RNA sequence: CUUGAGUCUCGUAGAGGGGGGUAGAAUUCCAGGUGUAGCGGUGAAAUGCGUAGAGAUCUGGAGGAAUACCGGUGGCGAAGGCGGCCCCCUGGACGAAGACUGACGCUCAGGUGCGAAAGCGUGGGGAGCAAACAGGAUUAGAUACCCUGGUAGUCCACGCCGUAAACGAUGUCGACUUGGAGGUUGUGCCCUUGAGGCGUGGCUUCCGGAGCUAACGCGUUAAGUCGACCGCCUGGGGAGUAC
């Protein structure tokens, strides 16, 4: 199909909820029959400047691989939304993106950049799943 | 000789083709002055392309606020 | 220009068995598959002249094909011309 | 600028020209003028002559040795 | 100016300065040498001089 | 018949075009806090703004244009022209190999088409700049230069006459004719081992040889050697005007 880098980051009290985002966007995505590539979510991080009155945000990347009804559909909802504070996407038609070269990018954030730290636990807690055991 | 084809790392400042883009952090702020913007490519070494490209890894960075827009009050 | 897997197709239909590419046939119903589809374009699009430019040139690139294959093979051309709904 | 990363103590031997980002000498290209859209193809444009002029110097060093000018 | 200005300061027992730097001028570092020699020790000397991203038309000034 | 010209897959670079959104810096304006007497301006000055609290300074909002640095002899474009970032539609060129059609070509009166710019109609918009216009200055005047303000305009949407030092002052396409030094982009070969060596195409720029030109100067991107087709000129003024 075509393939998004998605880039968007929520506000520091919206973000505790933030997997019901991104479990709502990723089913949006593959019950349009598109692909996750990956979602490595960055943590909260401090910003380089103030973003409308806010001083840290946190981070998300989605790699969707989509038809374009299904980006735009995405977009319409960010734009409403109160939780987004700022959102991107990337490029269109990279057969390089499926073969997924931010493999390495979100294990390079592990080794060093990113570490320990008491907020992006507190983003990934609302989410949590106990739904696999055998009966 | 025949087919071993280029083990060295030394050459121009960009002999790997900087295939990552604006999601190397450390690698961009080799390039952003300390006060917080672009410097050019006489200066770096970058070959033209790479530095176009760099360029725009960079404004992509900066509206991302990943990178300081500016220094200002920072 | 048109989609790969569309040409697959019109060159299949409009080509012989042998698939040719260069065929005048099969050239004049490519740019015609285009400009049909470029003609939903610049219903959007109004005040687009440099893509505008590469329509004159599609449509000027298949008026002379048409002249070739009329003198050639009259039969093929006006068989052609139906096929592919040119003209009134 | 002096700087205001250098180390904070006033330090006075610190000379400000060898301690510009950019500031003044460009900066304000954009103050008590606007340069008129394609005046730069004349202000600007001037690349080639001081290009030539590192040409000049790299040449005259040569003739200078031929001739031998002392 | 600066020595003037010192004076006026004296009523609020100020003693530990930073100092903002804002414009072409001249003056602009022979001000800060100045507020040192007062006896004030300054923190950071931070020009900020206000720079648009191409942004609005200047005049044109000296006209021909 | 296939070298010309066209066509297919795979890729690459770029501010090529159109439509939508979006972010920061900054000038401005309104709002509020602090705070005191000048501020602004020039050669110097005055008009202006200021003791009704300005200028400066901190906060918050509003709006509209532009989009620093990167940016370079750079790049793309038929030309005029195009520089934030993001997506959507889409044009053209170039390569590397294979294949395919088989002269489908080149040029072009009339013709239809495409604008920098200011101008222009109707509708929106108005932050900055700014003709007209005003006030101040210089001057023997000074309808000008300089300074303080400021309207149309510039900006969007759609429609109109198509002007330019609309340029390379060089019409198109094609063949042929010693090089050097550099930009830039695809690409064959290398312990690719010195920001290195050899190979090939595309555009691009400074220099210069044969030759040509009255001369300057051009010079493989020709103003050299020629081919085809088109435009155009025939002393200066009057006149690019009149009818």
């Amino acid at each position: 199909m075509r393939h998004y880098e998605i880039v968007f980051m929520v506000h520091p009290d919206q973000s505790e909820q933030v997997p019901g985002m991104i479990e709502r966007y990723t089913a949006a995505i593959t019950g349009a029959e598109g692909k996750i590539h990956r979602l490595e979510d960055w943590g909260r991080r401090q910003l380089a400047y103030p973003i409308n009155k806010l001083h840290k945000a946190h981070y998300v990347l989605m790699n969707v691989e989509a038809p374009q009804e299904v980006i735009d559909e995405l977009e319409t909802t960010f734009r409403f939304n109160d939780a987004v504070i700022r959102s991107m996407v990337m490029r269109t038609k990279h057969a390089v993106t499926e073969a997924s070269p931010m493999v390495k990018a979100k294990d390079e954030r592990r080794e060093r950049r990113d570490d320990f730290a008491n907020e992006t636990a507190d983003d990934a807690e609302a989410g949590d799943s106990e739904e696999e055991e055998e009966e | 000789a025949r087919y071993f084809r280029r083990r060295k790392f030394c050459r121009f400042t960009a002999e790997g083709v900087q295939e990552i883009d604006y999601k190397d952090i450390a690698t961009l702020k080799n390039y952003i002055t300390e006060s917080g913007k672009i410097v050019p490519s006489r200066i770096t070494g970058t070959r033209a392309k790479y530095q176009r490209q760099l360029a725009r890894a960079i404004k992509r960075a900066r509206y991302l606020s990943l990178l300081p827009y500016t220094d200002r009050h920072q | 220009s048109l989609s790969t897997e569309a040409t697959a197709k019109i060159v299949s239909e409009f080509g012989r068995d042998a698939n040719d590419t260069g065929s005048t046939e099969v050239q004049v119903a490519l740019l015609t598959a285009q400009i049909n589809h470029l003609q939903g374009h610049f219903a959007e699009h109004k005040k687009d002249h440099h893509s505008r430019r590469g329509l004159l040139r599609m449509v000027s690139q298949r008026r002379k094909l048409l002249d070739y294959l009329k003198r050639k093979d009259v039969a093929r051309y006006t068989r052609l011309i139906e096929r592919l709904g040119l003209r009134r | 600028p002096v700087i205001k990363v250098r180390e904070n103590e006033p330090f006075d031997v610190a000379l400000r020209r060898f301690k510009r980002s950019c500031e003044k000498a460009g900066v304000l290209a954009e103050v008590r003028r606007r340069e008129f859209y394609e005046k730069p193809t004349t202000e600007r444009k001037r690349a080639k002559a001081s290009a030539v002029k590192r040409h000049a110097k790299k040449l005259a060093r040569e003739n200078a040795r031929r001739t031998r000018l002392y | 100016a600066a020595e003037r200005c010192a004076d006026a300061v004296k009523e609020y027992g100020i003693k530990n300065l930073e100092v903002m730097v804002k414009g072409p001028g001249p003056g602009r570092e022979s001000t800060i040498r100045a507020l040192n020699a007062a006896g004030f020790r300054i923190t950071n000397i931070t020009d900020v001089t206000p720079i648009p991203h191409n942004g609005c038309r200047p005049p044109k000034k000296r006209r021909v």
